[PDB]
Formats: C-alpha cells, structure tokens, sequence
C-alpha cells in the first residue's frame, strides 16, 4: 500500500480506458470530421495520463522502491516494442521513458499519419462527389477535363508540405525511410524539407489521374465515346480505392500500434497490482 | 474567374435567425478557401467565419460568433451558406462572402443584416 502505486494504477486504467475507446472510433467505415476529432482527444488524454504516470515512475526510481521478482517475470510478456538482474531504480526508468517513448516516438506517429492521410482523402472525396459537375452527357459524355485536373493538381498542392511523418521538423534519411518501410512506400514517400527529411505523402494516385486526363487529349472540355469513359472511370474509380485502402492500412497500422501500447500497460497495471 | 453573389439579408430581430447563403459561379468552386466577412456602419471589416477548401474541415470563428453561426459549403452545387441563430444587434453589417486561394481573392456584393 504506496500512495505513489495507486495514483499508478488508476492512471494506468484511466489509459486502458481510453485506449479502448479509441479502438471504436478506428473502427468506422467513414472516419468522418467528427472522427478526427475524436481521436485528438483521447490522444491528448493518453499524454497527459502517460505523463502523470511518467511522474509516478520516477518517484518509484530515485526511492528506489523494490521490484520483486514476482513481479519482473511479467515484464518479459511486455512487447518487445517496449525493450524491457537490473537495478530496482534502474527498472523504474527504464519504464517512464518505455511507455513515454512507445507513445512519442510510436503511437502518436501513426496518429498523425492516420489524419494527414484523412484530410488528404477526406478533401478528394469532395472532388469525387464534385465530379457530377464535370460530366454531362448527351453515347456522347462531355468532361470539364481542366477544371478537374486543377482541382485535382490543387489537392496536391494543398498537402505538399502536410507529411506522414514527423508531425512538425525533420529527421535524418534513416529516420524517414525505417519510418518509410514501417507506413509502405507506396503511401508515403521521403522528400527534403530546409536541411532534413519527411515522409511526405504519396500523391502518384491522383499523379496518375492527371496523366490519364491529358491522354484525353482535346483542348479544355472533352467529348468521350461510351467506352472511353467507362475507361476512364474505371482507372479514376480504381485510383479511389488505392487511396481508400492506402487509408485502410495506416488505421489498422494505428490500431494495432494502440493494441500494442494498451497490453504495455496491461502488463505494467499488473506488475504494480502485486508489487 | 470566379462570380459570387449572397443573398439571404433582410431585417430580423433580437434572437432571431437568418439563413445565409453565397451561389458561385465560374471557376474551380472546390479549390477555393471560402469566408464571410461583415463590415458595420463605420466600424472596420471582420472575419466572421472561414472554411477550407474541398471537404471543409477545417472552420474557425470570431470569439463574438462562436456557437452561434456555423460555416458549412456545397461543392456539388457551388454554395457558401452562413446558418446564424439568436442574432444580436452587434450582428448588423452588410455580409459579404470571399472565395480566397493564395494572392486569388473574388468578392460578392454582400447582403444586408438588420438586428432590432
């Protein structure tokens, strides 16, 4: 019975708690204005509660506070994300700066490409429910082909400095491409940036819009048959649901990156429980 | 080039709502970031309200505003609507709605807003 454990303890559930209730905002077909929203708040949550428990932590390392060994053989079922006969003061930090890290450094960077990538989708999709404006038909199909192309070359534009990763700065080349290799390099993509690195987003989707628009031809408003727009279509609705699962893949990116930090804590809640 | 045009205006009184509404026409309606703006009798120009261009998520208010006026647009048909409940007499100006891109600014000719 240490006060320093229980304010431990119920911060850590308060975590679990949240952690949950993020997993059900990832988990929605539309993640809508609102979902965003949603997930920044548990977000900041899980950083001011991770703080406070950091906090804690540090209490229990300078008293150094005993570890038993009853309660170190369940630091082993900790994630090897986690990188858990070792001081009782050494344990304790190496915790504080393990959960601080697996959120900094981890969880919160699939956060942010999650919405980076979300915005991006989300203002195409206003394109796609635009395109009835920019298709009349007459068989004969007339297509306002520049004001797509500029909307679309806008969209670009619009997210040219708006990367995956890292939410604000740079980072070395290593540090872009293993964060590169983790998020897929056909969703993102390194760029320079001032002196350092991002991982920008992957706009060769809509790259590949463009390029198809300019095999069109014509000389701003083109005129298809019936069958060259059923082509067309089918590669701009194809390009669409690259993007929806490029989408698809950084939530459960995100989701299993929360999955993650929510068992370091099921273990830690548990190592304090005894302890 | 991008035409705008708001209408909606007209006299209302303390509390009550009005339901305004900016048709564009002309350009690439969806890449424009939209705002309404609102000028009083001798007072200055204000930003009232804002909204980012293609799906819109991103809206901001004056402190004077919030939680009463909402910003909302209609890619589809070209529109800016400007939705605004329990009116004030400080709400009176003339209302004007700006399609704004980088140095590309357009303007309509603004309705007028009577509280009283």
């Amino acid at each position: 019975p240490v006060s320093s454990l229980t304010m431990l303890n119920d911060t850590l559930h308060n975590i679990r708690t949240t952690n949950q209730a993020l997993k059900k905002e990832l988990s929605q077909k539309t993640l809508t204005k609102t979902s965003l929203e949603e997930i920044a708040l548990h977000s900041s949550q899980i950083s001011m509660d991770v703080n406070k428990s950091a906090q804690l932590l540090d209490i229990l390392s300078r008293n150094e506070y005993p570890i038993n060994k009853d309660a170190r053989e369940l630091l082993h079922s900790a994630p090897k994300e986690a990188e858990l006969m070792i001081s009782h003061r050494e344990l304790w930090a190496k915790i504080a700066n393990s959960i601080n890290d697996i959120n900094e450094q981890y969880l919160k960077v699939y956060e942010h490409a999650v919405s980076s990538y979300t915005q991006m989708y989300q203002d195409f999709s206003a394109v796609l429910s635009s395109l009835a404006g920019w298709i009349s038909p007459g068989n004969s199909v007339k297509l306002q082909v520049n004001s797509l192309k500029k909307a679309l070359e806008e969209l670009k534009e619009k997210y040219k400095d708006k990367p995956l990763y890292p939410a604000n700065n740079t980072v070395s080349q290593e540090q872009a491409n293993k964060w590169l290799t983790e998020l897929g390099g056909t969703i993102g993509k390194v760029s320079q940036k001032n002196g350092g690195y991002v991982v920008s987003i992957n706009m060769t989707p809509i790259d590949n819009m463009l390029k198809s628009l300019d095999n069109l031809g014509g000389n701003g408003e083109v005129v298809l048959d019936n069958a060259k727009y059923q082509a067309w279509n089918a590669g701009f609705s194809a390009e669409d649901e690259t993007m929806k699962n490029n989408l698809q893949t950084l939530v459960q990116k995100y989701s299993n990156a929360n999955s993650i930090f929510d068992n370091l804590v099921k273990v830690l809640s548990s190592t304090i429980s005894s302890s | 080039q991008v035409q705008l045009a708001e209408s909606g205006g007209g006299l209302v009184q303390p509390g009550g709502s009005l339901r305004l509404s900016c048709s564009a026409s002309g350009g690439v309606f969806i890449i424009y970031n939209m705002g309404w703006y609102r000028q009083a009798p001798g007072k200055q120009r204000e930003l009232v309200a804002s909204i980012d261009s293609y799906s819109g998520s991103i809206t901001n208010y004056a402190d004077s505003v919030k939680g009463r006026f909402t910003i909302s647009r209609d890619n589809v048909e070209k529109r800016v609507y400007l939705e605004m409940n329990n009116l004030k007499p400080e709400d009176t100006a003339v209302y004007y709605c700006n399609a704004n891109l980088r140095t590309n600014n357009y303007w309509g000719q603004g309705t007028q807003v009577t509280v009283s």
